[PDB]
């Protein structure tokens, strides 16, 4: 896949993906907080087309994510994304995706996700979390 | 701020 | 089970656990780094005997964490910490217990594993660790 | 050191 790495901001106030519920997480792009203004992400697109997509829009600066989980499968070959779920303090959002194949979270007890990176191809195949205070 | 120094932290995994 | 909380340090040294290849982890203790003195966390007991114990002993601070990863699961209606292996830019320590159950995984990037807390009964019911650069 | 500030990352997972 292409991989992308947006790097780390001062927090999140959008995810926007897509999905399928043929396949897995196709698309990914993120609006930033930067310094109490919107900085938007890249726009991080699958080879493919033919997802649905979300917008999840957070309640900033008051909501926040505590915990980001999601299922790794494999789809025609590839092993993937297949989910993805964003719990906040406010609510839960998703799963979006199949849920099936091998479980894995990011649980925070104390700190922001400010920033992701990963790879996409055909679809989502994987992605990791700048932390910060 | 209080005078107690902060971390991140991760977790926990195990019984909820 | 029994509340421990560790509190963060400069670094990890050695850790110190025990485990049963029919059951969980049991018995966990660390020696951390504290700005250049190893700083012996308290020994954190099972209620139960019957352990194996063993000593990871890091060539800090060349040597480091780079993935705790491992399994929860049941183990007599509880769900604990069946199994945990430590990675470093080294070598791979473990798995110790037994690895059934759903697994989970903070590989790391970027920073350092400075601090555990978390909760022994029979059995280390779960953990979290604290994360610096 | 670089003038590039740093930042905890967690990860990858897929
Ligand atoms: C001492 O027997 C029991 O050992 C198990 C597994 O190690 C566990 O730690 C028990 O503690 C209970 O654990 C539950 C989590 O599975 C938790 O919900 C309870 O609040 C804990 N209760 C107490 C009194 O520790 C432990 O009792």
């Amino acid at each position: 896949g292409k991989a992308f790495d947006d790097g780390a901001f001062t927090g999140i106030r959008e995810i926007n993906l897509s999905y399928n519920k043929e396949t897995a997480i196709g698309d990914f792009q993120v609006v930033y907080d930067l310094n109490g203004s919107p900085y938007v992400g890249q726009n991080h697109k699958s080879f493919i087309t033919g997802f649905t997509p979300v917008k999840i829009s957070l309640d900033f600066p008051s909501e926040y994510i505590m915990e980001v989980s999601g299922y790794t499968g494999n789809v025609s070959g590839y092993v993937v994304v297949r989910s993805l779920t964003f719990k906040t303090n406010k609510k839960t959002y998703g799963p979006y995706g199949v849920t099936s194949g091998t479980p894995f979270n990011l649980p925070i007890e104390n700190g922001l996700i400010v920033g992701f990176k990963g790879s996409i191809g055909y679809w989502l195949d994987y992605f990791s979390m700048y932390l910060s205070l | 701020q209080s005078g107690i120094s902060q971390t991140v932290i991760v977790g926990p995994w195990g019984a909820k």
